[PDB]
């Protein structure tokens, strides 16, 4: 609602659990390479 | 890596437990001071500021004399405290230098910021102000700095 | 708010209320006396109708006569 | 200067370091305890030190401001309580057609007021004239010598108050008017017909009384309220309190009849459950007693 | 968007948030970029406001 | 020194119990950047100031004693200021040892630091100007401060002796009851500023009155500045005193030249 | 000379924010000014903040941010 102003991060946000993404099912043979960092926020990031 | 719980967030090491009680009473106190409490005063607003800057550095503070001073928690638990989000990477960093550890703030060294290019006050010991306190014949003019309050990071103080 | 500037006199002066209230309608009646009475000295010929303007003021004087008297 | 005369010196300053120095309402506390609702709160209006609560379960319990003492000695709900200042009397009122005494020292019933026709719902001291002011379901006002019966307005009373000067007894009730009383003559001295039942009443600690409805509460000698289908209480520091029935606790001044905050409370570990019954601020602090079985203190 | 390019100027040495950092008004932090948007709707409304 | 520099300044105000930052609603909305009240008329907008110094109760050290502050608090004045003893401003009357300090000072801006004007307001209001070293208050509105209180022309006067001689030392009190107003004069330009925000919006009601409890209902009287004195019984004084300033002066300024040579 | 700009809690932003929330004050006025004069800026910032939205994958994704 536009009467209702923008609710505040922390009181209403930061508590909650967030939700699960939109991850595909992904194989375990196929995709064994690439499984434990395809869906990484930034993939493979620490990886020298 | 965020501070939220989430998927990719890694779970916890093995002695967390036993210093999770005293985390999450640092955490409790810094959701009150963010409250606003609204005040009319730039005295009182800054001041809010300052107990913020004061929870923080408590917190990796303590954090800091656990992993170094006591050694009482494992270097992976430590890692993860700094992955995520517990304790400050840099201003323990600068704690372990042999000048800065006491130190107030990142913001306090900086040279850059200020109109000189020179540190903050509360960085200079005590016992040199009361020196230009017994030189100028005027009780020392200094009680907290600007951007967190400190009175004195000063390692000899 | 509510100005006092909209309404009326209002007409009785008995069935005006409490005194904090009254004393901007009796200022509401000066500002007339004050407008019209700079009306009064006016070369602009018509007389006519400053007589009716001197009633008018006869008039608005007595009701300030009655405001003060409810005070 | 010298490490160890530096090493003295830097514990001088009172905090560890490096701070170490050189040189609206919300809730406080919430007690449980009473085994069903509780319907009335008053408290000790010398020193302050507990309070006195009615109950759903008949008793009385002495709350300090821990749980001192109980009384019982009511056989039905306790409506109404009402601590005596010139004397350590309380005056309690049930719906057992009785207005009981209590002497504070032995804690023990000293008198019993008779001839009331049903349920009695307030009692109110009179300051001066050690007096009881009693009102109910009978419809009428009893003016108990510590003699009068005023013809009441039509249906059940529900606040009534005392004063020292004129107009001694301001009276509310469910036929929506408000009276105010002039005992000596014993008839109406001002009718309030403006309510559209008034549940509720309190005195301005201003010689003014505040009035309440289902959605307008107003005062005597207007509030700013939506639909707040309906206690009150009167803080020395001019802050009006209104309790609800859907939970709201809407706070607002006296003097701009402005709301500035309005609250919800927390039901327990029903939603139907959580109003809040009645209220009272000390002689900076408020004692709201709810129907979820609970006293909270509000800060 | 092929036939016309436009080429970028080799003498811009003061990007905006480089140069804006500077200074000692501004400050840097790290938070959740809900947060982040959430803030700036506030202050987007105010500065309009 | 036994009533000032014993002690320490008390704090006057909890900051709780400080007012409200937007004024009373005087219009529809609230203008945000201009802290007002916008739409319709503008009513009145002035109100007695429900705070007031006791100065031999508030004042003590503070802060800024210690710091070597040379401006006084402009809420200490007010009888507002919350900081107490941990505000950066000075919590007394001015004396002839802070005024010396203020000497070079005085001169473009006032006790509390506040710049002076080139010229004055158009109701001789505010702060002043640096044009003229006025030492005179106008004491003004004198009906709405006693709320309407008859009492007596002179009686009038003997409250207002009382109040400002506990904010400075005075040159000379003149009440004129045809005018109902007061001129106030004092030894030195700094207790006239620092008299003046005391005493704005104030009340001369002095509690032994039955209306002490309705001293917040009425209007608040003026302080302002006051305009020269025009009967020449006044105006021989001031050209007396401007000659006895001059031949001080050319004094301290042949000795200049004697340095100088 | 030169350092690496300070790295500053999270609580320390969320309190200015949450303080400008109802500003009335005497003191805000230069603040007042300064919510103008980042008025020019604000379609960066906007840029800065839709290029940087998460990507359906990822629950939450923590930004670098720079306040005044
Ligand atoms: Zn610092
Ligand atoms: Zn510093
Ligand atoms: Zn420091
Ligand atoms: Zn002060």
């Amino acid at each position: 609602d536009d009467d209702e102003p923008p609710l505040s991060y922390e009181q209403h946000i930061e508590n909650i659990e967030p939700l699960d993404p939109i991850n595909l099912p992904l194989d375990s043979q196929d995709d064994e390479y690439v499984k434990d960092w395809l869906y990484d926020s930034r993939p493979l990031e620490e990886d020298s | 890596m965020p501070r939220i719980k989430t998927r990719r967030s890694k779970p916890a090491p093995d002695g967390f437990e036993k210093i999770k009680p005293t985390l999450t009473d640092f955490e409790i106190q810094l959701r009150d001071a963010q409250k606003d409490k609204s005040s009319k005063l730039a005295a009182k607003s800054n001041e809010q500021l300052w107990e913020i800057m004061q929870l923080h550095h408590q917190r990796s503070r303590y954090i800091y004399t656990l992993y170094y001073k006591r050694k009482a928690i494992s270097k992976d638990l430590y890692d993860w405290l700094i992955k995520e989000k517990y304790a400050d990477k840099l201003l323990i960093a600068k704690w372990r230098k042999t000048g800065y550890e006491k130190l107030c703030c990142l913001r306090c060294i900086q040279k850059n910021e200020t109109n000189n290019g020179s540190t903050c006050i509360c960085r200079v010991p005590r016992a040199q102000l009361e020196e230009e306190a017994r030189k100028k014949g005027t009780q020392v003019s200094f009680h907290q700095c600007v951007h967190c309050g400190c009175r004195g990071c000063a390692s000899t103080d | 708010y509510k100005d006092y500037s909209r309404y009326q006199r209002p007409r009785n002066v008995s069935k005006v209320k409490s005194i904090k209230e009254a004393n901007e309608w009796k200022r509401q009646v000066s500002k007339e006396i004050k407008q019209k009475s700079t009306r009064i000295y006016d070369p602009s010929l018509n007389e006519m109708q400053i007589a009716e303007l001197n009633d008018e003021l006869n008039n608005l004087f007595k009701e300030w006569k009655r405001w003060q008297w409810h005070i | 200067f010298t490490k160890s005369e530096l090493k003295r010196r830097r514990k001088t300053r009172k905090g560890d370091g490096p701070w170490g120095s050189w040189s609206p309402k919300k809730v406080i506390r919430n007690y449980p305890g009473h085994p069903e609702g509780t319907t009335a709160l008053k408290f000790l209006p010398k020193t302050g030190h507990l309070i006195l609560s009615g109950g759903n379960d008949h008793t009385i319990k002495i709350w300090d401001f821990e749980c001192l003492r109980d009384f019982q000695g009511h056989n039905k709900p306790i409506k109404a309580l009402r601590f005596t200042e010139d004397c350590q009397s309380f005056l309690s009122s049930s719906f057992d057609r009785s207005v009981k005494i209590w002497d504070t020292e032995t804690g023990k019933v000293k008198t019993r007021l008779h001839l009331n026709s049903t349920p009695a719902d307030v009692e109110s001291r009179p300051t001066n004239p050690h007096e009881f002011i009693v009102g109910l379901s009978n419809s009428k006002i009893l003016h108990y010598d510590d003699v009068q019966t005023y013809d009441h307005h039509l249906s059940s009373i529900l606040a009534l108050k005392y004063f020292p000067d004129g107009s001694k007894f301001i009276s509310s009730s469910e036929d929506k008017t408000v009276r105010i009383w002039e005992n000596q003559i014993n008839v109406p001295i001002k009718q309030i017909s403006d309510t559209a039942s008034m549940p509720f009443l309190n005195v301005h600690p201003n010689y003014f009384c505040a009035q309440s409805m289902d959605n307008r509460i107003y005062s005597f000698s207007k509030y700013k309220r939506h639909p707040k289908k309906i206690h009150s209480s009167a803080g020395y520091g001019i802050s009006l309190a209104f309790s609800g029935d859907g939970r709201y606790i809407c706070s607002g001044d006296s003097k701009s009849r402005l709301f500035t905050w309005d609250w919800n409370t927390s039901r327990l570990l029903i939603p139907g459950n959580k109003p809040i019954t009645q209220v009272d601020w000390h002689p900076s602090k408020v004692i709201c007693s709810g129907a979820a079985g609970k006293i909270y203190v509000c800060d | 968007n092929e036939l016309h390019p436009t080429l970028p100027t080799n003498h811009n040495k003061t990007k905006l948030l480089k140069s804006l950092k500077n200074t000692k008004y501004f400050q840097q932090t790290t938070i959740d970029w809900v947060e982040a948007g959430l803030q700036l709707c506030r202050q987007g409304h105010n500065m309009l406001n | 020194m036994t009533s000032w520099r014993d002690k320490s300044a008390k704090v006057q105000v909890k900051e709780s119990e400080l007012p409200s930052s937007i004024p009373a609603q005087t219009g529809l909305t609230f203008n945000i950047w201009y802290n007002k009240w916008s739409q319709g008329f503008a009513g009145n907008t002035r109100f007695v100031s429900p705070f007031a110094l006791q100065p031999q109760l508030h004042s003590g050290k503070t802060r800024g004693d210690n710091d070597g502050q040379l401006f006084f608090c402009l809420f200490f004045a007010k009888g507002m200021c919350c900081l107490g003893p941990k505000c950066e401003y000075l919590h007394h009357i001015p004396d002839e040892e802070d005024i010396g300090k203020l000497a070079l000072r005085t001169e473009v801006l006032d006790c509390f630091g506040r710049e002076k004007f080139a010229d004055y307001r158009e109701d001789m209001g505010g702060i002043g100007s640096f044009r003229k070293k006025n030492k005179t208050l106008y004491v003004g509105g004198i009906d709405g401060a006693l709320n309407s209180k008859h009492l007596k022309p002179a009686q009038i006067e003997s409250r207002i002796r009382f109040v400002f001689s506990r904010l400075g030392d005075i040159d000379r009190i003149r009440y004129v009851e045809s005018k109902n107003c007061g001129f106030v004069k004092f030894k030195y330009q700094a207790n006239a500023e620092f008299a003046k925000e005391a005493m704005s919006n104030q009340t001369l009601l002095l509690p032994s009155d039955k209306e002490w409890d309705d001293r917040r209902e009425g209007t608040g009287l003026l302080v302002k500045w006051a305009n020269e004195d025009p009967d020449p019984a006044a105006q021989k004084r001031l050209q007396e005193e401007l000659k006895l300033e001059s031949l001080n002066m050319m004094v301290h300024l042949i000795n200049n030249n004697t340095n100088s040579a | 000379l030169y350092t690496p700009k300070a790295e500053m809690p999270p609580e320390h932003l969320r309190k200015i924010i949450n303080t400008h929330s109802d500003m009335a004050s005497k003191m805000y006025n230069t603040d007042k000014k300064a919510f103008l004069g980042a008025l020019k800026y604000l379609p960066h910032a906007i840029l800065k903040l839709l290029e940087n939205m998460p990507h359906p994958w990822e629950q939450a994704k923590e930004v670098k941010v720079l306040y005044h």
